[PDB]
């Protein structure tokens, strides 16, 4: 957002305002769904991250097309048997925004074993704006992790380090219920907490940043230092369940 | 919300804008229309972007520029979309406000004020990026209570293709020299129309006017006179023409911003 000038944290404020207008309901399973449970949401999640991952996607895209599947979710009643169709076009609308050159109807087809088809996808993609009001332009983690990295005396390969680790953080998240209750904000600063101190504990006189960082981020953020606490944990606690996607087979 | 309207306020350069209200809200909208290609890769990606970006900027809550509040992709065709924008109404616009402003001014405090309104309203577009480019007394609404609003600021490029198709209706005295191509089409287009809005609110006619491009470009360089190369009877406080001219440098390099011009003596 390029001012004319150096006189033009006013930026930060910004953001936070803009996440604040692209809220889901903590509530949606109980109030609006009635098929839709969180155990599908996590399958449909981890088929769009595989997919991104796949495509080599712009990092932004999996928690962007995640903040839409759970705002539609907020809104409207869908089929478990509609949810992979919604994200597939929630993919579709997040690289659009956010890609120089998104996926193509087609290949997102592909990736369902063409069990869904373009025109299918054409159609819920104009359903999903439509019902989000084209407020498309949400934030990301990625946003604010970037943002709080510029904020940080960590050297660049500090920070590439750093960037690689909560990036991962991320995506865990996003394919939790916790994306849901927590802001991209919270999530972001979860995810670099997790990541700095992590990196510190093994490099002691590094990434020293990691000291007080929850009330440091907690201020930036203007949230509840416990809440980013209680959030940092439920991330440690959500990479630890990672050595069972890794052997749950 | 679906919306109903409740009067025609006007048929100017981006179709036929109805006054709405809101059936939840009462509140009354100004809803506007354009048509889409319909692609094979859906919603053009252009408008996506930038409807968004628009969407957005309301969370800023701003107070010189008019919300887009809501959008609506209504009708559909394999050629087509329609997309209906639904913006924040605000019942007059700069003319009427300099209509029914009796003789002769007036006054210089209050067109201080208007000018330091609308140069803080297009700062906070240009640092968001967003380059009005058309932008007229019209597109400058105004409350009750003198909050000036920029209206109709970024749907350049998503009326592209509706424009296309094939008007042109070109109301040119207002626009920057520049947009006569070459080339751009940049951020300072809005400080040219900034100026000529700033004469004519001690003046009372558009300096600059009818004609075409050649006859426009024309009537520019009368008053500030032709721009040797490589360059290719005021009314207000002596102060006031300072800025003024900084605004009509007929450069876009060295022509006035935004901020430059609202950290100006006269302000």
């Amino acid at each position: 957002l390029c001012c004319e000038v150096e006189t033009i944290d006013r930026v930060l404020r910004a953001m936070l305002k803009a996440e604040e207008t692209c809220a889901p309901s903590v509530s949606y399973f109980k109030c609006v769904q009635k098929e839709v449970l969180p155990s599908m949401r996590k399958i449909v999640a981890t088929w769009m991250l595989e997919v991104c991952e796949e495509q080599k996607c712009e990092e932004e895209v999996f928690p962007l097309a995640m903040n839409y599947l759970d705002r539609f979710l907020s809104l409207e009643p869908v089929k478990k048997s509609r949810l992979q169709l919604l994200g597939a076009t929630c993919m579709f609308v997040a690289s659009k925004m956010k890609e120089t050159i998104p996926l193509t109807a087609e290949k997102l087809c592909i990736y369902t074993d063409n069990s869904i088809r373009p025109e299918e996808l054409l159609q819920m993609e104009l359903l999903l704006v439509n019902k989000l009001k084209w407020n498309l332009a949400a934030m990301t983690p990625h946003d604010f992790i970037e943002h709080f990295l510029s904020k940080m005396p960590e050297a660049e390969e500090n920070k590439q380090i750093i960037r690689k680790h909560a990036q991962t953080f991320v995506a865990l998240c996003a394919t939790d219920v916790k994306f849901i209750s927590n802001p991209p904000s919270m999530v972001a600063a979860g995810s670099v907490v997790a990541a700095v101190q992590g990196l510190n504990l093994r490099s002691p006189n590094n990434f020293l940043s990691y000291y007080r960082l929850t009330r440091f981020l907690s201020r930036v953020i203007k949230c509840d230092p416990d809440c980013l606490r209680a959030c940092q944990e439920q991330i440690e606690a959500l990479l630890e369940s990672s050595l069972r996607q890794a052997q749950q087979n | 919300s679906r919306y109903e309207p409740v009067a025609e306020i006007g048929v100017g350069a981006y179709g036929t804008v109805y006054k709405a209200r809101d059936p939840h809200s009462g509140h009354f909208v100004a809803l506007k229309s354009v048509r889409v290609p319909n692609g094979e890769e859906g919603l053009p990606i252009s408008t996506v972007r930038e409807v968004a970006l628009l969407r957005r900027l309301e969370a800023f809550e701003h107070p010189n520029v008019v919300r887009l509040m809501d959008v609506c992709a209504t009708s559909r065709t394999d050629r087509e979309i329609k997309v209906t924008l639904v913006f924040e109404h605000v019942d007059q616009d700069l003319r009427t406000y300099l209509d029914k402003a009796p003789p002769p001014g007036l006054p210089a405090e209050t067109i201080k004020d208007l000018m330091r309104q609308f140069l803080r309203g297009l700062d906070f577009l240009h640092a968001n990026c967003i380059v009005h480019r058309d932008l007229k007394p019209e597109n400058i609404l105004v409350t009750s209570g003198g909050t000036v609003k920029l209206a109709d600021f970024g749907l350049a490029r998503i009326y592209s293709y509706q424009m296309a198709l094939d008007p042109v209706v070109v109301t040119l005295w207002y626009r920057a020299p520049e947009v006569l191509l070459q080339s751009t089409y940049a951020t300072p287009v809005d400080m040219w129309s900034v100026g000529c809005i700033f004469a004519e609110m001690f003046r009372r006619k558009p300096l600059f006017c009818g004609n075409s491009e050649a006859d426009q470009l024309g009537k520019i360089f009368d008053l500030i006179g032709l721009p040797p190369e490589d360059d290719w009877v005021p009314e207000m406080e002596e102060s006031g023409a300072q800025l003024l001219l900084e605004m009509l440098t007929f450069n876009p390099h060295k022509r006035i911003s935004a901020f430059r011009a609202l950290q100006h003596s006269y302000l």
